[PDB]
């Protein structure tokens, strides 16, 4: 399976 | 006083929020979130109807505290010699829209359509309070399980709305529109779609579409999941490549695909439940 994150916005 | 006011919890989330910490209203027991904000790490700030100095979260955030419940509402604020404390409300059951997708992959068109609805909903109601939150993402959306309403967090990167051009950006990249990317301008209403048709294709695959800037402005959508023709077309038009090829949120509302939306009720019995 692919790899899913979160990402920072500041 | 703050302290007097609320009995103070421990971290939420882990700081994935910001420096969030749970919270009760000692006056009714009422559940909060206490969020902690750095004056030295404020960019823009703003001035209250009265006049005072506060950050531009804090203006954006009372413009939108009138009752719908699509936004998180701010109850109260503190300014502290080094930071501003801001009092937001605290639905329980919840969990972000982020960690909701990871759990259950791709989401079936039937809350794909509910849940975007429902923001599409809470973004119109920051545009015609004045505001514009420049972070639409699963990560700023929070789901409360039990009543299957969305909840749009975060107001840190926002701006007044304006008709002219936009020239700063500080939200997420990955949901930034390619006109911020090639040129650093953008229009404060189509890059929102942008990032809209980022959520739905998000909400409809499982993940987000585009990782790299040249997938931002190359303008090829691989859809990885089934998804219908109709929902397709939706998305593909609002990721189009230039912004006046956008839909308007009134076209988005009127697409086939939105069309016989559930209630947010029966969304939680149906699908959260
Ligand atoms: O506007 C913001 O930046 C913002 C951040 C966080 C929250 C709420 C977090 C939350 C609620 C309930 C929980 O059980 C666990 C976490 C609301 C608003």
């Amino acid at each position: 399976a692919r790899k899913r994150r979160r990402h920072p916005s500041g | 006083p703050l302290e007097s006011q609320y009995q103070v919890g421990p971290l939420l989330g882990s700081g994935g929020f910001g420096s969030v910490y749970s919270g009760i209203r000692v006056s009714d027991n009422l559940p909060v979130a206490i969020k902690h904000v750095e004056k030295d790490r404020i960019s823009d700030w703003g001035e209250l109807p009265n006049g005072t100095r506060v950050p531009m979260e804090v203006v954006l955030l009372k413009k939108v505290s009138s009752g719908f419940s699509g936004v998180i509402r701010l109850l109260d604020w503190f300014e502290r010699p080094d930071s501003f404390v801001l009092i937001l409300e605290r639905p329980e059951p919840v969990q972000d829209l982020f960690d909701f997708i990871t759990e259950r992959g791709a989401l079936q068109e039937e809350l794909a359509r509910s849940f975007f609805w429902q923001v599409l909903e809470a973004v119109r109601h920051c545009h015609n309070c004045g505001v514009l939150h420049r972070d639409i993402k699963d990560e700023n959306i929070l789901i409360d399980l039990n009543r299957g309403e969305l909840k749009l967090i975060d107001f840190g990167s926002g701006a007044l709305l304006k008709d002219t051009v936009y020239t700063d950006f500080d939200g997420t990249r990955v949901y930034s529109p390619p006109e911020w990317i090639r040129y650093h301008r953008y229009h404060g209403r189509s890059a929102a779609v942008w990032s809209l048709g980022i959520l739905l294709y998000d909400m409809v695959c499982g993940d987000i579409p585009f990782e790299h800037d040249e997938e931002i402005i190359g303008g090829q959508v691989f859809f990885r999941q089934r998804v219908s023709s109709e929902c397709q077309h939706l998305i593909r038009w609002c990721l189009a490549l230039r912004p006046s090829d956008r839909p308007t949120f009134e076209e988005i509302q009127n697409h086939p695909w939105m069309q016989d939306v559930l209630l947010p009720q029966e969304t939680a019995e149906i699908h959260l439940h």
